[PDB]
């Protein structure tokens, strides 16, 4: 189940292709962060094609080159083979030589590709781990404010408790009141104005309570409602980060994952160089040489090829 | 429209909670005032008790007021509540569909972008195929090339490069038609 | 399982459902009224795809299957003994067959289409049964919260009620042993047995203001927990229907995958079709060698349609 | 604006999807062409078989 070193890139630059950049115009807190994701992904958008229609089959080109040639020159001749001048089999062996010295070049070639794919991903997988930080420290911020607010709204509680408060003594005032002011009115028919005035007075002070409270609970209801508008917009704007937050996160692991990848694929083009490098030497020795150290030094070449045509295996494994 | 209904919400739970209110303060003014009430009526039975009998009873008529005018309120606002919450609710869902009808666009629009990109690569490859073949075409004319040489070019591209684009053609199809070839 | 499978799976879940009725339930009469026709819609799409569409399916793949399986290949080279003129008589044949099972190709690809928009229609439907039922079980739980506050509340009144009560018996006992200390005292003392009495009657008011309170409290009490116990009630069943309809939905969306990797299917079939009728018309028209290049091509093409048959022989089983 | 993008969502899944998959079968038809080009012309046939 586990995947070439190319599925692993391209897979990632397929998904970083299909974002969709980001509009935190409703969090003027976020503006920075908008200008930096969007600038980011532009980028990784563009390493992403890049690969895909540049490098990767630029790879896949320079090793079926290689792969083909060392298929054919599957061995080296390290004596003279049957019916040749010795003129004929160092001729043969120059041109295998010099052909040799130009996959070299391109092996050494595809390397230099992929450094500059590694840098590419190397720099996506930054500017994403640099998009979750930010948005993690504008949360870490939110939430410092969201634990005031929730306390704000608590304390505010306490003046619409009261005013309901108020407003329910002044009821019962006004109702007590009634009864005692039409209680001490005929009594006055039976001779009493000291319950009267007390019953009236009841009565206006629990008028005066209702209004009150009534002022006082519809002024703190809009402060409790300002405040938890504040808090909802805050709840608002760290979902938004959360959820592109983890977004990146993601995004971050795919690229880091293609850095691993892109380097191994750096270390196995390195490993064809190098082998080349030995073919070349061990043939070039083996042509300016006495009789038995050329037999020498093209028994070296030949063991040669053979590491050769298993570093070929290596990077067509690397890519399938 | 949602400050609106979160205005809305806020009057009827302090409606709810002062009818509440009305009805606990109620039963103890009735409860207080029965007491009262009681003690002023066998002291009216002994000097000027009367002021104290019509405070016992102006506590359990205040009482009893609460109680009772809580309890118009209370089954008349409870029914409102319910219709309120499911508004905001519904709102709330609305918008979120909304918005997510809107991101659903920019998606796609991204979606159709990459796939300009795609169309364009695919035409370049055709291009290079075409233009690729003139220059045979050109090479074997004027005799840089001959059909010798030329088929073992194609025969050696059969045995690895064509047969790689072959077999991805199949894995490529297999894919799309959710099958294992 | 294959794809075919996964459409009739979903098929013959959905058919299996029973229509909601949330008649007890006012807050619910919209959800009931969307459900069941949304699930009536469903399982006309399902009884269709199950004893219509698969079938076709099925059938059409046969015929091109049985078809490409005789002629297996196509002649470049001209067959042992045949004039010039039958031979062209027999790739004019293949190739008039090849044109007619492409149309057939087409016209599968125009039912899966239809098929794909039906299960899209009820996935989509099932998504707003549930986006809508939790929008209701959202509003029913603000409401549940307050309905709980409101009875701690009032859990107040009634015990300041059963303390009246309680007060109110202990005036009675105690007013009833000083109302026998102070009858007892000549021995004067009709202050205490007035004041002993006072507490009697006192006592009494307390009990039967206390018994009113209560009686009415509990009252208050009993009304917000049956709206409380309704409530539940209804989102319990909200959430019922709703995780149905989650699943329901999910198969829905399964099965539009599947129905979109067959439109895919047939569309290679239809297009590989399509290539195998250029390369006969081009043989059919052109010289010696030329004929050859393209009947070749023509060959290499049968190979293609054949695997492109299994490949929908595969999505079927 | 909903209806209209589904619109083009069918636009897309109903008319270029299939283009696309008509591609690959153009492909595959391209290199069959190809492959038999050496398969037909015999080894030492006229420059001007080739070039046709
Ligand atoms: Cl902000
Ligand atoms: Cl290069
Ligand atoms: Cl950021
Ligand atoms: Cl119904
Ligand atoms: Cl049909
Ligand atoms: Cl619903
Ligand atoms: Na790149
Ligand atoms: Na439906």
């Amino acid at each position: 189940n586990q995947a070439s070193q190319a599925m692993q890139i391209q897979t990632y630059c397929n998904s970083v292709k299909q974002q969709v950049p980001v509009d935190f115009s409703q969090f003027p807190n976020l503006k920075d962060n908008q200008t930096q994701i969007n600038q980011g992904l532009d980028l990784a958008k563009g390493h992403a094609d890049l690969y895909l229609n540049t490098i990767q089959p630029q790879i896949i080109t320079n090793i079926s080159n290689i792969s083909n040639y060392f298929a054919l020159q599957n061995a080296i001749p390290a004596v003279l083979p049957p019916g040749s001048t010795k003129a004929q089999w160092l001729r043969q062996l120059s041109v295998i030589k010099e052909q040799a010295t130009e996959y070299q070049r391109l092996s050494s070639d595809t390397r230099l590709v992929i450094v500059n794919l590694n840098n590419n991903l190397i720099t996506d997988s930054s500017n994403f781990q640099g998009i979750v930080v930010n948005l993690n420290s504008k949360v870490q911020g939110d939430n410092g404010v969201l634990a005031q607010l929730n306390g704000d709204i608590d304390k505010v509680n306490a003046a619409i408790d009261g005013a309901i408060a108020g407003i329910v003594a002044g009821g019962l005032l006004v109702i007590g009141g009634a009864f005692v002011t039409a209680i001490g009115a005929v009594a006055d028919f039976v001779t009493s104005t000291p319950v009267v005035i007390g019953g009236v007075a009841m009565m206006v002070a629990g008028a005066g309570g209702i209004t009150a409270g009534a002022i006082v609970l519809h002024n703190s209801l809009g402060a409790r409602q300002d405040l938890y508008q504040k808090r909802s917009s805050l709840n608002s704007e760290v979902l938004i980060a959360t959820q592109i937050g983890n977004g990146y996160k993601g995004l971050q692991v795919q690229a880091q994952n293609a850095v691993t990848a892109a380097t191994q694929m750096s270390n196995a083009w390195d490993s064809l160089t190098s082998d080349l490098g030995s073919l070349i030497t061990d043939l070039d020795k083996g042509i300016t040489s006495g009789d038995d150290i050329r037999q020498l030094w093209l028994t070296a070449a030949d063991t040669t090829v053979k590491t050769v045509l298993t570093d070929v295996t290596t990077i067509k494994a690397q890519i399938a | 429209v949602l400050a609106q209904l979160n205005g809305d919400i806020d009057k009827v739970n302090a409606a709810i909670d002062g009818a509440i209110a009305g009805i606990v303060a109620g039963g103890l003014l009735v409860i207080g005032g029965a007491f009262v009430t009681a003690i002023g009526a066998v002291a009216d039975f002994v000097g000027t008790s009367t002021p104290v009998v019509i405070g016992g009873v102006a506590m359990m008529v205040a009482g009893a007021g609460g109680i009772t005018a809580g309890a118009i309120v209370l089954h008349n606002s409870l029914g409102a509540r319910q219709d309120l919450y499911q508004k905001r609710s519904s709102l709330n869902s609305e918008v979120l569909i909304a918005t997510q009808i809107g991101n659903g666009y920019k998606g796609l629009q991204v979606q159709a972008q990459n796939a300009v990109t795609a169309a364009t690569q695919m035409s370049n490859a055709w291009d290079s195929l075409t233009s690729d073949l003139g220059s045979l075409i050109t090479d074997l004319d004027k005799g840089i090339t001959s059909g010798d040489d030329i088929r073992q070019l194609w025969l050696t591209a059969a045995d690895t490069t064509v047969k790689t684009v072959l077999t991805d053609v199949t894995t490529i199809k297999a894919q799309i038609a959710g099958v294992s070839p």
